DNA sequence: GCATCCGTGAGTCGAGG
DNA sequence: TATAATGGGAGCTGTCACGGATGC
RNA sequence: UCGA
């Protein structure tokens, strides 16, 4: 009852991450900042 | 523009030999045992059959039933038993580097054994279209570059270079030669026939494969 | 059983003078062609425009004929001048005979025409001849008044001998396309939503057009009145 | 599949029939810990075979 | 005229320059016209409609 | 069809992770109440109702108009999980 | 209206009674208007005969049986859910030898199951059909052998279960041997145990090739009878001691014991006719003196060995012929589960006579009636041959009868299912029907019995022929077998004859099945009709001639499937055959003698015979048959009428005025409609619905049981905890829904009220009654509510309550209600429509009248089929009657075509012509000429070449007609379609297969008790089976989330399940899945399998699935 | 065997759009249910969650804005057709919805062929899928209007057939 | 090396009692 | 709890072809 | 047994 290692379960795709620019840029300026 | 004349022409709807029944002779028919009446059917659908022609034909029609019913188990059978050998393959990767390949024969030996003559169009193409080339390709001065996905254009195009003798075979990435393990790669497997376009890494081909061969299972007669 | 209906909205989109979108909804089950099928054959039919019935070209006897030093033959000359769309202003006014005479290397458009008076020429870019180096075109052409699609062998006229009688195009309607969707108002489920295209040639403009449309259509109804 | 008409790409098949070959059986072990008729996956003795090339067996 | 195989090219070449969204609008515009056309073109089928032929 | 879904099929290397992509900015949208959109208010996709037109409660629409606009960036290790989630926690509270 | 029938062909004899082959068999079987000592050795009393004397008081013996009458007639056996069925007494004596003495008693046997009327039955207050069973009948038989090519194998078959099947082959090393119960063994030692010498076999056998040296064996010569029996028992029983007593037993019980080993009446008659011989008994041998005398396998052995050499006259045998295949009726299977029981019995009674005191025994005292009772019941009830019977309409439950079954007990199993068993053999000629089987996997194995076909007393299924001399067909009709005919050359039914004599000079017919063109002077036989080659649903379909078999089998199959409408007419096309259907079936009711109708009511008819004796026949009104189709009479007659002997006085259901009538006649037009007809969908007029045509009413029976429980008793009461008045508003006191009443999906129907079970309530519970301050009640509610997407108008309430007259239910349950909600069912969008020709669609589009399609006097048509289903399906009957439905339209008047002897074209043509001058001069008269339309009409047909040019409109529109083809407008328009459309009255039927029955839809519902997944099932609220294709559809797809959601938050997932749908209704997304319950039940079934299943991580170290809760 | 699955007699959808299917009203509001009951809260229909499945129980309690509000749920979403036998992974495909009248589901004319479907009383189950992920995935990659081309020879496996290829012949 | 017995497999979903 | 009693008795049959162990 |  796992996810199938094909389609929307492939390792090469899944990991995949969405972030509006809005949010990247808050996060990259905490990244500069430390 | 009589309708059944259209109907079979345009492709809606029969076939010559439906028709046939319908406007011609119904035909010859099969006992039993296979074997064939030396009397055939002389009345169409249309003049409308004798008692005994018809019992005649219930023969043929009983077998035929028989014969599909019979059919559609060992074609789903099959179909399982491909499933299952194929389904842990899936395009695991983009390429898997392999400098092995498969050459596909534009050409046939003749039943005479007189020499070699063109395979038919379909078959190159079943053969061909979507693969990707192992190696460099020069005809009628275009160049097919080592990658290419070969378009419907491509293999038409090789059909005529075949025909005019520049090339009797294609270099291809196939399956049979890929090194991935446990799957197919990118460009072994090549385009994803559904969009005409190379096939997306984690597509599950095996499955595809399996259930490609087994579909028409129950047509094959 | 007891039955309300509420008025249905009445829409308009329009590009221009040449293309307009008309949808009537929510309709009665079965109304939505009740309205459109009359309506379409109307506006392709009865609809009162000009059209360009006869054509004169000098030293030209027939249609088929090839004109010297004009590279467009009689046909495709006759072609183009079917497409010219010429506005009556005058109400009064039935018919018009344009004169045009030019030569030498030069591209006749529909602006070349001598102007008449309250006679307004709409598409006066609309290309007639490319004449060249001695070539010489000089032609009069008929306009007349009327409605629908007459072949040039039914009207038949002929000003003088070697005038050429022209599919008459009096229609300004180029087509009309209706299409009825299923639509519901609240739980009724059936109701009609019907969606009118109409394509003019700018002299009438769509919303003209179907206002005219309905027009006739009401004022056949009135027919049934005086036995 | 021709006979009866039905246009089916050769890739699938080749597929199936690479199903079919991915299996081997040893006519000698060499210096592995195999044995005489031992049937095992192609790709496993291929790596135990570049295993042991690397390792001078 | 047009057929079952000459429609099939027409929506694989559609597919291929125009993309999938444009095929599927132009297949359900196929769907759309033929069936209006094949409503009113007058086909059906009469016991005459079957044509035993003089040669036969 | 889904409108534009060629430009989609265009963006990324594989059709599964163009799905993967879409279906995770769903997500985001929904657990944030869609205060996250990068979708002007006239971008806003609508749902014809009864009274007028309202927003389209369908997240997954919403996704992939956002992704159409190039507003939207996708990959792998961009930022870690945690990070993201509290970061976007803090710029629009649940 | 005048009904016109075609066809020169006279029939001479009438159609059997069609139900014969089940009342007849099962008459034969009883025998219960027979006195007892007139009876024969057939049936239960050759049961008896077979099963006594019972000895070692010592000795039992039958004197005779007797059959007392039903305790309850047949619809109170509905009523109760009783089986119709009588005492079964039988007089017995008990004798001890010694003691002389001798006790005779009558015993009490308990109950046989009574065949109705119809040839049905009733088990449990439910009606059945036992189908007649096909095998290969008893007798000798010899085949090639497949492996060996000039070898052959002799096979002795006796009857099913009545002993061994035995196999002669000679051995490659020439030695020939037998085979019993899978044991090779030399026939040579059987011989000598027979008796045979030497000398005797030399002799007899000699003749043949010399091959009798594989026959010789010193050793089996050199020793007496004796010896070479415990040699044989020996061979046969390794380990078991060979006493001389005990391989005489053995060896008598497998070959001359008539108590165990029997061949068929038609096992020992094919025998003979086989070898040429004589049998004195069914068995092989005799046991005469002391010593075992030879019957069967000399004469066995002497045909093989003359078959092997080559000797003319020996021959293989077909075992697909119809004379070597036999039908087992109801008689015959009820006969042998008969004997079983009774057998049982025996040893019962065998058990009983050892024990107890052995002075005083009665008959009574020995026998258990018990084991019998339960062979019987059985054999009505769990059997496969005893089938539900299918009452949709009369039709079904008649070719329900008539169904021949190659399966079942002593019959083969699917899997030994072949072609050849399948197949149409050259002897189904006029009996069994070649176009009614199944299709799909059950093909060419149940099958139909012929219009005139019989069964005989052998088993055998005989057809009639018509006895020609010197080219003179005679009136005498002569029943062969297939065996007999092939002996004949038989013209057929259609040669021409002037007067009896045959016209033709050359005359088509069979000789052994092959066709042949032959003189008069050369014809033996003639058939009796084209009526005898078909069943009797293939006999019903009009231009059959015309229709391709394959879709003539749908249509004669879904004939069956027919619902009889309310307003259900006769074709208009008719066969000639369906004024029988009617009357065989029992579904219209007729006068017994002439006379007067004194009385004409809805529930009763009243008739005065001559006699001067008043009789009353009462009518079924709304009854619910075994399929919700609901069966009533409506009398067709008036007070007063005069009435003859076999006159109609009441129309059954699915009955017009004493004709069949499965459907409707509609108007019917032949085009493509805007796709709504697209792949064998159907658009039909909603006139359809407004004048009530395909409206049928449906009756649904349910079921609610209070019964006694360790918590205390559940009780029907209209007291139900927490219901408003608006809820129990149509429950009367006791608390069961009112007659008259209308129910809707949710609504209660019988109120009950349950003990709660031990409540140990939660916190919340507690908290929440503090708040509310209101004591949680005693009792629950369990009343039986309307499933979702049912209801309909109350009809019937029956109670049965324990502690009242007549009533006794199953132990614990204090009572039990029954609701019977019937509907009345319009057509719809989903419902299946067929005509007789197999032509089979889906109403897909339902359009107000405007919208139809219409005749230019303005006459809409009512269905619109598309012509595409035509050319691919090849059935063009159904053109062909809608033609001649067109004329009898406009002519007012129906018509008979007997299949195959039908309306040929000219006729239908001249038809068409009388109906083209009422269909236009009346316009003509009326002062209307001809439309602008149809002229535009009439020059697009002239382009086609459907009309001469030149000719006037009128006459044109006259040549168009005669095609059946008119001028038709569309009503959305007013335009005329471009080309001439085909329209005419066409036969067509609703199916029982309708949308309403068969849409489903489930969020959530009831799980399997292991799995924990979904039940299935519409009834138990059940989720949609997702196999394992569709798991491959979705992997193929490669949707990864879709897929796992399926195979857990959607099945088997419990906490997932929970969380997913607390998700859903709190507004938030779904929680990732977790391990599905169903694997944690393989793991544990693999662990009691002594398999340890360890789930690891990628450390190899254990994870504990059960959260622990397994592990100490 | 699943939850949210239901199964009905097909019928020709002519007026359907290629990504489109006729679901029945209540086939629709049992699949939907959740959803349904979450939407009658989100509005004034009713006051939780209980109550409005107990108003969904009986027939005769059922109103207009629940339907209107089984309308608003779902918007944008798609359920899965599915014909038996299922012989490819075309045996399955995604349809947006379309409510309608009556109890029959309507497919669409050019999808038959993939799914060797016909009117003579076939039927088909229908399946929600539920997460956000199971929805994306039959949006894109599962709709009907997405997969044109047989995945086996590469041809167009949606194109006109019968009264299509008639008409446009004609 | 070559007969022979034994075990195991032989399409999907749905309906009804 | 006491005459004496001592080896059972239903199988049951129209496939089928594969593979992999078992005997001349 | 029936339906696809
Ligand atoms: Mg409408
Ligand atoms: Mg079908
Ligand atoms: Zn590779």
């Amino acid at each position: 009852g796992r996810l199938i290692p094909a389609g929307t379960g492939s390792d090469f795709v899944r990991f995949t991450q969405v972030v509006d620019q809005k949010t990247l840029k808050a996060i990259e300026e905490a990244r500069k900042e430390a | 523009f009589n309708p059944l004349y259209v109907m079979a022409q345009s492709g809606a709807r029969g076939n010559p030999q439906q028709i046939r029944q319908l406007c011609g002779l119904r035909g010859l028919m099969q006992k039993p045992s296979g074997e064939t009446f030396e009397v055939p059917v002389r009345s169409s659908f249309r003049e409308g059959l004798t008692v005994l022609e018809y019992f005649i034909s219930s023969h043929g029609a009983r077998k035929g039933g028989a014969d599909t019913a019979l059919r559609t188990a060992d074609s789903g059978y099959l179909t399982r038993k491909l499933v299952d050998v194929t389904h842990e393959i899936v395009v695991r990767e983009a390429d898997c580097g392999t400098t092995n390949y498969i050459s596909v024969p534009l050409f046939q030996p003749d039943e005479v054994t007189r020499s070699l003559r063109l395979r038919k169009r379909a078959d190159i193409e079943a053969g061909l279209y979507g693969r990707v080339l192992a190696r460099e390709v020069e005809v009628l001065g275009v160049r097919l570059e080592e990658g290419r996905y070969l378009s419907m254009d491509d293999v038409h195009l090789l059909i005529k270079a075949a025909e005019a003798g520049e090339i009797q075979e294609v270099p291809v990435r196939s399956p049979l030669t890929c090194q991935t393990r446990y799957g197919v790669c990118q460009k072994c497997y090549g385009y994803d026939l559904s969009m005409a376009r190379p096939v997306s890494i984690g597509e599950a081909v095996g499955i595809v494969a399996a259930q490609s061969i087994g579909e028409p299972g129950t047509q094959l007669t | 059983l007891d039955s309300k209906l509420k008025a249905p909205v009445f829409t308009v989109r329009t590009q221009g003078r040449e293309y307009g979108e008309f949808v009537l909804e929510p309709l009665e089950r079965g109304f939505g062609v009740t309205l459109g099928n009359p309506l379409r054959r109307i506006l392709l039919s009865s609809i009162p425009g000009t059209a360009v019935t006869s054509v004169y070209i000098e030293d030209v006897l027939h249609e088929f004929s090839t004109i010297p030093g004009v590279k467009e033959d009689v046909v495709e000359i006759i072609l183009n001048l079917k497409e010219l769309v010429v506005r009556f202003l005058n109400p009064s006014l039935q018919t018009v005979t344009l004169l045009l005479k030019a030569e030498g290397p030069k591209e006749v458009k529909a602006r070349d025409f001598l102007p008449v008076a309250d006679v307004e020429i709409m598409n006066p870019d609309l290309h007639i001849a490319t004449l060249e180096e001695g070539g010489r075109l000089n032609m009069e052409v008929r306009v007349d008044r009327g409605v629908g699609y007459v072949p040039a062998e039914k009207h038949g006229i002929k000003d003088r001998i070697n005038a050429i009688p022209v599919d008459a195009v009096f229609s300004p309607v180029r087509r009309v396309a209706f299409q009825v969707e299923d639509t519901r108002l609240g739980q009724r489920t059936d109701l009609d939503k019907l969606t009118l295209r109409i394509w003019t040639d700018g002299s009438v403009t769509p919303l003209e057009a179907l206002n005219q449309a309905v027009e006739i259509l009401r004022e056949h109804l009135t027919y049934f009145s005086n036995p | 599949y021709r006979a009866q008409g039905v246009k089916l790409h050769d890739k699938h098949i080749e597929i199936v029939v690479r199903q079919m070959m991915k299996y081997v059986e040893v006519t000698d072990p060499g210096d592995s810990r195999l044995l005489e008729g031992q049937v095992l996956e192609k790709w496993d003795v291929e790596a135990l075979n570049e295993r042991l090339i690397a390792e001078g067996k | 005229p047009q057929e079952k195989n000459s429609l099939k090219d027409l929506v694989y070449q559609a597919f291929l320059r125009l993309g999938m969204e444009k095929t599927a609008r132009l297949l359900d515009a196929l769907k759309y016209y033929g069936f209006t056309f094949s409503t009113t073109s007058g086909i059906t089928i009469g016991i005459d409609d079957a044509v035993i032929p003089e040669e036969k | 069809a889904e409108p534009g879904i060629d430009k989609l099929f265009g963006m990324v290397d594989s059709k599964y992770r163009l799905t993967v992509v879409v279906a995770k900015r769903a997500q985001q949208l929904l657990r944030h109440g869609f205060k996250n959109t990068v979708l002007e208010p006239e971008e806003r996709p609508k749902m014809q109702t009864l009274e007028g037109l309202f927003d389209d409660p369908n997240a997954v629409t919403w996704a992939m108009k956002e992704l159409l606009t190039g507003r939207l960036v996708f990959g792998e290790n961009l930022v870690p999980e945690d990070r993201l989630q509290k970061e976007m926690e803090r710029l629009y509270p649940v | 209206m005048e009904i016109k029938r075609f066809g020169r062909i006279r029939e001479v004899i009438p159609l059997p009674p069609l139900t014969e082959i089940q009342v007849e068999s099962y008459r034969r079987a009883l025998q219960a208007d027979v006195p007892p000592e007139k009876r024969e050795n057939v049936g239960i009393q050759a049961a008896f005969r077979e099963t006594f004397p019972i000895e070692e008081g010592l000795v039992l013996d039958f004197l005779e049986y007797r059959l007392g009458e039903p305790p309850f007639p047949q619809d109170e056996c509905r009523e109760k859910d009783l089986t119709y069925q009588a005492p079964l007494y039988a007089r017995l004596q008990l004798i001890h030898k010694d003691t002389g003495l001798i006790k005779e008693d009558e015993v009490f046997l308990g109950h046989i199951p009574l065949m109705t009327e119809d040839g049905s039955f009733i088990i449990n207050g439910a009606d059945r059909v036992i189908v007649s069973q096909i095998h290969r009948s008893p007798g000798v038989y010899f085949t090639p052998d497949p492996a060996r090519p000039g070898r052959y194998i002799a096979s002795i078959i006796p009857l099913p279960k009545r002993g061994p099947w035995i196999d002669l082959e000679v051995e490659p090393n020439g030695v020939v041997s037998m085979k019993v119960n899978k044991r090779k063994f030399p026939l040579v030692l059987l011989l000598r145990v027979l008796g045979y010498d030497q000398e005797t076999l030399a002799r007899e056998l000699g003749a043949y090739g010399e091959l009798v040296q594989g026959l010789m064996d010193e050793s089996v010569f050199a020793m007496r009878p004796e010896e070479a029996l415990i040699r044989l028992f020996t061979l046969l029983r390794p380990g078991d001691p060979p006493k001389r007593d005990k391989a005489v037993a053995y060896v008598y019980g497998l070959i001359a014991d008539p108590r165990r080993y029997d061949l068929g009446e038609a096992g020992r008659y094919k025998a003979e006719e086989k070898l040429g011989i004589r049998l004195s008994g069914r068995t092989l041998a005799r046991f005469e003196d002391g010593e075992f005398k030879d019957e069967v396998f000399l004469p066995t052995l002497r045909y093989l060995f003359a078959l092997t050499a080559g000797v003319p006259g020996h021959e293989v045998d077909d075992i697909d012929h119809l004379g070597n295949r036999r039908i087992r009726t109801v008689g015959e299977l009820m006969t042998d589960q008969f004997r079983v029981g009774l057998a049982r019995l025996a040893r019962g009674v065998r058990e009983r006579m050892l024990m107890g005191s052995e002075d005083s025994l009665t008959p009574a005292k020995l026998v258990n009636s018990r084991p019998l009772e339960a062979a019987i019941r059985e054999f009505f009830s769990r059997s496969q041959l005893s089938q539900f019977k299918d009452e949709t309409n009369p039709l079904s439950s008649l070719r329900h009868k008539r169904r021949i079954s190659a399966l079942g007990p002593g019959g083969l199993t699917r899997e030994r299912a072949g072609f050849d068993v399948r197949d149409v053999h050259r002897t189904h000629y006029g009996r069994i029907c070649p176009v009614e089987t199944p299709e799909g996997a059950n093909i060419g194995l149940i099958t139909s019995l012929a219009a005139y076909a019989r069964v005989d007393e052998l088993g055998f299924i005989r057809t009639p022929y018509r006895r020609v001399v010197g080219g003179v067909v005679t009136d005498e009709v002569v029943y062969m077998t297939a065996t007999e005919e092939d002996r004949y050359t038989i013209a057929q039914a259609n040669t021409p004859l002037e007067g009896n004599r045959i016209a033709a000079e050359r005359v088509v017919a069979r000789r052994k099945g092959e066709p042949v063109i032959v003189s008069p002077e050369e014809v033996e036989f003639m058939d009796v009709s084209p009526k005898q080659v078909f069943s009797v649903n293939t006999n019903l379909i009009p231009f059959l001639e015309h229709d391709d078999a394959n879709r003539a089998l749908m249509g004669s199959n879904m004939q069956t499937q027919a619902v009889p409408l309310i307003r259900a007419q006769a074709p208009v096309v008719m066969t000639g055959l369906e004024e029988r259907v009617v009357r065989d079936s029992l579904a219209a009711l007729y006068a017994e003698e002439d006379g007067e109708v004194a009385k004409v009511d809805g529930n009763r008819i009243v008739v005065r015979y001559e006699d001067g004796r008043l009789v009353e026949y009462p009518l079924r009104r709304f009854y619910r048959s075994n399929q919700g189709t609901a069966l009533d009479q409506r009398p067709r007659v008036v007070v007063g009428q005069r009435v003859r002997k076999g006159d109609l006085l009441a129309d059954g259901p699915a009955s017009e005025n004493g004709f069949l009538a499965l459907g409707q006649n509609v108007l019917v037009a032949i085009m493509p409609f805007d796709g709504y007809n697209f792949e064998d969908a159907i658009v039909i007029s909603e006139e359809l619905l407004k004048r009530d045509f395909y409206t049928s009413i449906h009756i649904e029976r349910y079921e609610i049981e209070a019964r006694d429980t360790k918590l205390g008793p559940e009780r029907i009461t209209r007291d139900i905890p927490h219901l408003s008045e608006a809820a129990l508003r149509d429950l009367d006191e006791e608390g069961v829904v009112r007659i008259g009443a209308e129910v809707k999906p949710g609504d209660i129907l019988v109120g009950r009220t349950s003990f709660k079970g031990e409540s140990e309530p939660t916190p919340e519970e507690r908290l929440l009654r503090s708040i509310f301050g209101e004591k949680a009640r005693d009792v629950k509610d369990t009343s039986l509510r309307v499933p979702p997407g049912e209801g309909g108008i109350v009809v019937r309430t029956v109670r049965l309550r324990r502690g009242d007259p007549g009533v006794e239910l199953k132990p614990g349950v204090r009572e039990v209600v029954r609701v019977y909600v019937a509907q009345k069912r319009k057509l719809q969008v989903g419902d299946k429509l067929a005509n007789r020709h197999g032509n089979k669609g889906v109403v897909a589009k339902i359009l107000p009248v405007e919208d139809m399609p219409h005749l230019p006097d303005g006459t809409p048509v009512d269905v619109i089929l598309n012509p595409l289903g035509v050319p691919s399906r090849m059935n063009l009957g159904q053109i062909l009657e809608t033609h001649l439905g067109l004329a009898g339209y406009f002519l007012g008047q129906r018509y008979i075509s007997p299949i195959f002897d039908g309306a040929k074209e000219p006729e239908i043509k001249e038809l068409l012509a009388q109906a083209f001058e009422v269909y236009f001069g009346k316009r003509k008269g009326e002062g209307f000429g001809v439309d602008k339309r149809e002229v535009e009409v009439l020059r697009r047909a002239e382009k086609l070449g459907l009309v001469t040019p030149g000719k006037t409109p009128e006459e044109q529109l006259k040549e168009l007609f005669l095609q059946g083809k008119v001028v038709l407008y569309d009503g959305r328009t007013g335009e005329p379609i471009e080309g001439p459309i085909v329209v005419g009255q066409m036969f067509i039927m609703k199916l029982y297969h309708m949308v309403e029955d068969k849409m489903h839809a489930r969020s959530t519902g009831p799980y399997s008790l292991i799995t924990q997944q979904p039940l299935g099932g519409k009834a138990q609220f059940g989720g949609q089976r997702f196999g394992e294709m569709e798991v491959w559809a979705l992997e193929a797809y490669g949707a990864a989330h879709t897929l796992q959601e399926m195979l857990t938050l959607k099945s088997d997932d419990i906490e997932g399940r929970n969380a997913a749908y607390e998700a859903i209704i709190k507004g938030e997304d779904v929680p990732e899945p977790s391990v599905p319950e169903s694997f944690r039940v393989l793991v544990k079934e693999l662990q009691a399998l002594a398999l340890d299943v360890q789930t690891l991580d990628e450390k190899d170290n254990p994870v504990d699935i059960f959260e622990g809760l397994a592990s100490k | 065997r699943v939850d949210y699955s239901g199964r009905s007699v097909i019928v020709v959808g002519p007026q359907l759009k290629l990504h489109q299917c006729g679901l029945p009203k209540r086939m629709a509001l049992e699949l939907f249910k959740p959803f349904l009951l979450k939407k009658m809260e989100e509005k004034g229909i009713a006051p939780n969650v209980k109550a409005a499945r107990r108003m969904l129980e009986r027939q005769r309690d059922i109103k207009d804005e629940v339907w209107d509000a089984l309308e608003e749920v779902i918007h944008g979403k798609v359920v899965l057709l599915n014909r038996a036998p299922t012989l490819h992974r075309l045996g399955i495909q995604a349809f947006q919805p379309v409510l309608v009248e009556g109890q029959s589901i309507q497919l669409h004319p050019l999808v038959c062929e993939a799914f060797n479907a016909d009117f003579d009383g076939d039927q088909m189950a229908v399946h929600v899928p539920l997460s956000s992920f199971a929805q994306a995935e039959a949006r894109i990659q599962m709709l009907s209007a997405h997969n044109l081309l047989s995945p086996a020879s590469g041809e167009p496996l949606a194109k006109p057939s019968r009264d299509i290829i008639l008409g446009l012949y004609y």
